[PDB]
């Protein structure tokens, strides 16, 4: 009952987006910060969907929820610049209805790219 | 002498020396308000002391370290305190408050915090957050006080300086010491002098509705207000209850060592069991005599009806056979450096061996001398301390013993060696014969229970509406309505049209935290639930109410403990530590849901409940095969409750004291606030004690002694439990007291029962008894005085407080709390006068005028203040047992009315119209000059009136009322019955009542009750102010119609009643010949000996007598229609407003006519009520046996009653009882002197009063 959720939908997304480009099928949603001290973003969830879904998931009120984000200074061992950011939500939690029943998302993930900033999120376009 | 100069006349206006006029009472109020804090402490420095009050005080209280090392930050960004001495060490320290303040603008040496700390805290500076947490929690700890403490001290001064007090019973002055002997006053002013120092101000803080301000001396500690509160508490309770000076020195030593500690409130929590353990729990080692009560818990073992067999002399075999108290008490005294106080208590407790008034008085003193603060801490610390606990289930049910599941729930095999089979069987049979009765299937009962969880501080409506927003439904917001967002009625209103399968997801939202504070206990945290999960939690509390009323039927007061502590009988006090952290799904709720699923399963086949339809699941319960069987509505609700209690609970946390710390987390504790809370806890206590006594006892012992005991000790005869507390009744045999060693073997076996499957029985075998925190020794009640503190008020929120017209009502509550316990009445009543006049004047700030709002004394005399000496009468003339209203007003006015008339012709106010009540003397000039009428009518003005007043849009309120009525309905047959009754009413019953209580004013009444939390400020308060002003300037004609109807009745007293109980028995502590008046009333009248929940439930004429709309109005209106003519169909229409089914409603309306009702019934006709002070006494005795008509002179033809309308007899009994008892002395029998008009004209006047509402 868990593992079919883990594996089975991405076979159908493979069937549907076997040919479209990543520059129209990829998407990303997460927490945002407006300026540089010591343009800025926290990658929360990754969604891949067809364009006839993303163009309606563009304008939905993602910028509704609030978390308390924490920024430190150490490198990741991975090759881009990523600091192991921290974040605690001071509101509600994001409903899974809001994404779709027509698209699938990565279930669990670890977010990456100072002091506490306490800002809100938005949608990252493609 | 300073207060003597301003209170030349007033201090003996209220000490029984000169006559109490009104003008000196208002002069006193002028001098009360026009007054300041430097005057407070120079009055305090004025008095000397007499070398028994003085004690050395260590300077180590004051110089204190900083709070920087005391708090830290959670990994999830939460401020949390670092512990030092155990995990209980989480509170406010008394340290470093001087440097967190900015001095006030128009003040010099006081002020509040600097704000830039809170700017940095809202920016996220860590030390700034720690600083604002510490400042606001010290603000909260100082917030816990009702009034300025200085005015309490000044009320002590103006009361106390009148001196010795004559007693009309004992013909002596009192022998209590005066001002010059109290350690609290001298030590209090010593603390204030040293903390203020040579600085020009003196008061270390000022109380204010906007918030407390601190004095800036560098030696100031933060926990000085609870120390000052304990000082003023013991300062009152000496001179108002007759404590000895020595134990007060002990108690203030405890308080000073508490303020000298690391943190104050932690030491207070850990210290709270010194006064009981060394005095109460070690008392009567080897007596020689005394007199104990003889009771009998009668043959119906749920009656709570007691026949008092009389006094019984004691003997030396009734010594304390309870085990020792040396070890743990001396270890507690050694542990906190307090060996001296424990050594003194264990010295003097040994010195008493006679069960008389002196020993029980000393125990009362020991109970009073403990502290009375309110334990205040950060809310996050609570919900991360007590909601992080799991029970210790050492023997769980093995996984082989459950069947294949049915839906979500596995079922117990019945060949299971585990204990929970018996629990399964009890809840199984109880659910079966619960669903067997058709009384659960009344749709009016459905409407009652749906209305039942509209109570109990409903919250989380925000989280309801955004979870409901998340599950994608359209939503009426109802724009432009005042309170509604913070209401549970809106929670019900949003789901008045919705299908159950579309709302079953929405029972998964989180839960708000409502906080309270307690006396000497950790701050409890009530929580509501939203309305769909309170709705789906029904059959649980159905079967719980079934257990508590039918099956084990234990309880839901006072002579319960009198029977339990009676010497041949023996009691065992059994609690649990932290009940709600034990009921989890691991061992209980699985078995509970399985048994409530299967017990109904025979009777439930296709029955639907309201709201919920049927369904189907499968089962592995027939493990060779697998099938799917349909599911009825009971089982549907249980199937929905299963995942909620199996899952765990989510709790939102938001405080006002730490800056933005919001979080939710999982917690497996059953909620403290629910409909199914206390009844389920009682049912679980009863069932576990039953399983104990049935199987687990003889399975785990050796000797015949304890098993031969517990065979005869079943739960139907010996056990009572209400939530936390339980209680053994050990029957004394023919040999007297049961041997103790068997009982200690038994109780260590109960402790084993607790530790082995997730309980912890706090077992206390002590030879005494507690029950609902009420202490009983040898059949004598102990009034605990800690749990009614005068000064403290629980304010767990920093929300701003309601202004002046209700603090006076809490002063009235302080007065009644002092009434219900055994306090020295000469010195309690006069101090109550002092407080009462101290909170009279107000000094408003209204526009263009400096207004003074003045109550006369007469509003308070209407509210039950006993007058001392009025119109030149004798001092201390009547008691405080007056019914607080027109009844008691009538009683004491008619005791002294001819002496009144002689005082009337003095300073001659004469007009030749011979009144029937005062004769040649008038009343209208003088009683307005004395403003008797002004205060008398001001007393009925409504206090703290908040109103909607804004003229909200009517269409949105109308659709709100319609949605509310849709919530009120589940069956339109209810609507058919009540609309049919409305038709019958508009035919017949309308008109002559001017106000029918109905069931469709109930949406209007729910709206009116929901609109009483707007806390709006300006306009209606100004309207109340001008209402008081135009009530004050208005000159009045005569009294109330009730009172004028009463003033034709006279009476005649003679032959004081024979005694009820023996006076040589200590009935309650604090009452004796020395406390002459209330003790002598207790001896003459006799104690109640009933639970009075049962007795006053016999009074309510409706059977189930619940509707959600004050059923007293129902029964009173029914009896009003009964006496005012009104053919039977109008009575049925008034009952069809409730609309039972109309057939038995027609039957009840036929019954009500010809049956002669109880005496207490007809009180509600005339809007009479038994006041709160009488239920200690047996009242029904002197109603139906002693106050009477046909006096000993004989018949008079004015002492006659017509054959119709014999409802007057009850009211004559009430008024005669009031006149017989309000005076001091023995409750003499009272006989009817004539009524001046005849019963026809008199009852005709009552008819004319009831022509209106």
């Amino acid at each position: 009952s868990l593992l079919r959720l883990l594996i089975c939908p991405w076979l159908h997304m493979e069937k549907l987006i076997g040919e479209a480009d990543p520059a129209s099928t990829s998407a990303e949603i997460g927490w945002h910060v407006p300026r540089e001290q010591l343009d800025g973003f926290i990658p929360y969830v990754s969604i891949r969907a067809p364009r006839l879904v993303i163009e309606e998931l563009m304008e939905k009120n993602w910028g509704q929820y609030h978390a308390q984000v924490i920024v430190t200074d150490q490198l990741v061992v991975g090759e881009p610049r990523r600091v192991s950011a921290k974040a605690v939500i001071k509101g509600n939690h994001l409903p899974v209805k809001l994404i779709s029943r027509f698209a699938c998302f990565t279930l669990t993930s670890k977010y990456e790219m100072g002091a506490a900033y306490n800002a809100r999120l938005a949608f990252r376009s493609d | 002498s300073m207060i003597l100069t301003q209170f030349g006349p007033f201090i003996e206006s209220i000490s029984g020396i000169t006559d109490q006029s009104n003008d000196v009472f208002e002069n006193a109020a002028k001098a009360f308000s026009m007054f300041t804090r430097s005057d407070v402490y120079k009055a305090l420095d004025e008095i000397p002391f007499s070398e028994d009050a003085m004690l050395p005080i260590p300077p180590t209280i004051y110089t204190k370290p900083s709070h920087d090392s005391y708090y830290y930050i959670d990994a999830l960004n939460r401020v949390r305190r670092k512990t030092y001495q155990g995990p209980d060490d989480v509170y406010v320290p008394n340290c470093s408050i001087v440097e967190l303040l900015e001095p006030h603008e128009t003040l010099t040496s006081y002020g509040r915090l600097s704000e830039a700390i809170e700017n940095r805290a809202k920016d996220g500076d860590s030390q700034a957050r720690i600083a604002t947490t510490y400042g606001r929690i010290a603000e909260s700890q100082a917030r816990q006080i009702k009034a300025p403490l200085e005015k309490f001290v000044l009320a002590l001064l103006v009361a106390e300086a009148g001196g010795s007090l004559y007693d009309p019973v004992l013909q002596k002055y009192d022998e209590i010491p005066g001002l010059s002997h109290n350690c609290p006053l001298w030590c209090f002013r010593e603390i204030c002098r040293h903390i203020s120092g040579p600085l020009p101000d003196r008061a270390p803080y000022l109380y204010l509705s906007a918030g407390v301000f601190w004095l800036m001396s560098p030696r100031m500690t933060s926990a000085i207000p609870p120390l000052l509160s304990d000082l003023v508490n013991l300062a009152i309770l000496q001179q108002t209850a007759g404590l000895d000076p020595s134990l007060v020195r002990l108690g203030v030593q405890i308080c000073l060592h508490a303020a000298a500690s690391s943190s104050y409130a932690w030491f207070i929590l850990k210290t709270k069991s010194i006064f009981p353990q060394n005095t109460l729990h070690s008392m009567y080692e080897s007596l020689e005599g005394g007199y104990c009560p003889n009771l009998e818990w009668l043959e119906p073992r749920s009656d709570y009806k007691f026949m008092y067999m009389g006094a019984m002399p004691l003997s030396t075999k009734y010594a304390r056979s309870a085990p020792s108290n040396d070890k743990k008490a001396r270890e507690l005294g050694e542990k906190y450096g307090l060996s001296s106080v424990v050594s003194e208590l264990r010295r003097r407790t040994k010195t008493y061996s006679k069960h008389d008034f002196t020993s029980v008085r000393y125990i009362r003193d020991a109970m009073a001398c403990t502290s009375g603060i309110f334990l205040v801490r950060t809310p996050t610390e609570t919900v991360l301390q007590e909601y992080t606990q799991s029970p210790e289930i050492k023997v769980p049910i093995p996984q082989k013993d459950w069947t294949g599941p049915i839906g979500e729930i596995r079922i117990l095999k019945d060949t299971t060696s585990s204990i929970a089979r018996y629990l399964y069987r009890t809840w199984y049979l109880a659910a079966a014969r619960m669903a067997a009765q058709p009384r659960t299937w009344d749709p009016l009962f459905q409407a009652i229970m749906r209305s039942q969880y509209v109570t109990a501080r409903g919250g989380s409506g925000a989280t309801l509406r955004e979870s409901l927003y998340a599950i994608n439904v359209s939503l009426p917001d109802f724009k432009g309505l005042p309170v509604k967002a913070a209401t549970k009625i809106f929670q019900a209103a949003q789901l008045a049209n919705l299908p159950f399968s579309h709302t079953s997801v929405a029972i998964l939202a989180d839960t708000s935290m409502g906080l309270r504070n307690q006396v000497q206990r950790r701050p409890r945290s009530i929580m509501p639930l939203n309305v769909p999960q309170q709705q789906v939690s029904a059959p649980h509390t159905l079967t719980a109410d079934y257990i508590n009323y039918h099956m084990n039927l234990s309880t839901t007061v006072i002579p319960l403990g009198v029977y339990a502590s009676s010497p041949p009988n023996q009691s065992i006090n059994i609690d649990i530590s932290a009940c709600d952290a034990s009921i989890t799904w691991d061992f209980f709720l699985s078995v509970i849901m399985a048994a409530i699923h299967e017990g109904v399963a025979s009777s439930s086949i296709g029955k639907p409940f309201m709201g919920v339809p049927a369904s189907i699941v499968n089962d592995e319960s027939v493990v060779g095969v697998r099938a799917a069987r349909p599911i009825s509505g009971m089982q549907n609700m249980i199937q929905h409750l299963s995942k909620l209690y199996k899952r765990g609970f989510s709790y939102r946390v938001n405080d006002s004291f730490s800056p933005g710390n919001d979080f939710t987390h999982m917690t497996t504790t059953f909620p403290s606030g629910s409909t199914a809370t206390s009844t389920e806890h009682t049912a679980n206590n009863s069932t576990m004690m039953e399983t104990f006594l049935t199987v687990w006892g003889p399975e785990h012992t050796d000797d015949p002694d304890v098993l031969r005991l517990m065979k005869s000790l079943t739960i139907q005869r010996n056990y009572v439990c209400q939530g936390d507390d339980g209680l053994m009744i050990i029957d004394g045999n023919t040999a007297g007291k049961v041997n103790s060693e068997t009982i200690q073997k038994m109780l260590e076996l109960i402790s084993k029962y607790g530790e082995e499957f997730g309980w912890k029985y706090d077992i206390a075998y002590d030879g005494t008894a507690e029950y609902l925190k009420l202490y009983f020794i040898f059949g004598c009640r102990i009034p605990n005085l800690s749990r009614h503190p005068i000064v403290g008020k629980e304010r767990a929120n920093s929300s701003a407080e309601e202004p002046w017209p209700a603090i006076l009502d809490q002063i009235m509550g302080i007065f009644f709390n002092g009434v219900h316990d055994g306090l020295q009445w000469q010195r309690w009543i006069r101090y109550s006068w002092a407080l009462c006049c101290a909170f009279s004047r107000q000094r408003t700030m209204t526009g263009e005028s400096v207004g003074y709002l003045q109550y006369p004394m007469w509003s308070f005399v209407y509210w039950g203040l006993p007058l001392v000496k009025v119109f030149g009468s004798d001092p201390w003339i009547f008691s405080w047992y007056m019914p607080t209203g027109d009844l008691g007003m009538y009683s004491w006015i008619s005791l002294i009315r001819p002496l009144m008339t002689r005082w009337m012709v003095a300073n001659g106010y004469v007009t030749d119209k011979c009144s029937p009540v005062f004769g040649n003397a008038d009343y209208r000039k003088c009683f307005n000059e004395l403003k008797l009428y002004q205060g008398y009518y001001m007393a009925q003005l409504p206090r703290n009136p908040k109103k909607s007043g804004r003229a909200a849009p009517r269409e949105v309120r109308e659709q709100f009322t319609q949605a509310l009525s849709d919530y009120l309905m589940q069956n339109p047959e209810l609507k058919s019955r009540v609309l049919r009754g409305r038709s019958e009413w508009e035919k017949y019953g309308a008109g002559i009542i001017h106000n029918p209580p109905s069931l469709f004013d109930v949406p209007h009444k729910w709206y009116q009750g929901a609109q009483e939390a707007a806390t709006a400020t300006r306009e209606e308060l100004a309207e109340m102010d001008e209402t008081l002003m135009r009530a004050r300037k208005h000159s009045y004609s005569s009294f109330s119609k009730l009172l004028e109807a009463y003033l034709l009745v006279k009476w005649r007293m003679c032959e004081a009643r024979e005694p009820s109980v023996d006076l040589r028995l200590p009935l309650c502590a604090g009452i004796d010949p020395l406390n002459s008046d209330p003790f002598l009333k207790m001896v003459s009248v006799g104690p109640m000996l009933q639970s009075t929940r049962k007795y006053f439930a016999q009074t309510l004429f409706m059977a189930k007598t619940v509707s959600g709309l004050d059923v007293n109005a129902i029964d009173s209106a029914l009896l009003r229609l009964r006496t005012l003519g009104a053919d039977k169909k109008a009575l049925t229409a008034q009952l069809l407003m409730v609309g039972l089914q109309e057939s038995e409603a027609d039957a009840l309306a036929g019954k009500i006519m010809l049956q002669d009702v109880n005496t207490v019934q007809l009180a509600r006709v005339v809007n009479l009520a038994v006041p709160d002070t009488w239920m200690s006494l047996d009242f029904d005795t002197m109603f139906k046996h002693h106050v009477k008509l046909l006096p000993k002179d004989g018949r008079h033809l004015n002492t006659d009653i017509p054959p119709r309308m014999g409802w007057l007899r009850a009211i004559l009994r009430f008024l005669g009882a009031g006149m017989a008892m309000t005076a001091t002395g023995v409750a003499v029998d009272i006989y009817l002197e004539d009524i001046h008009g005849g019963g026809r004209s008199l009852g005709q006047r009552f008819m004319t009063w009831m022509r209106q509402e």
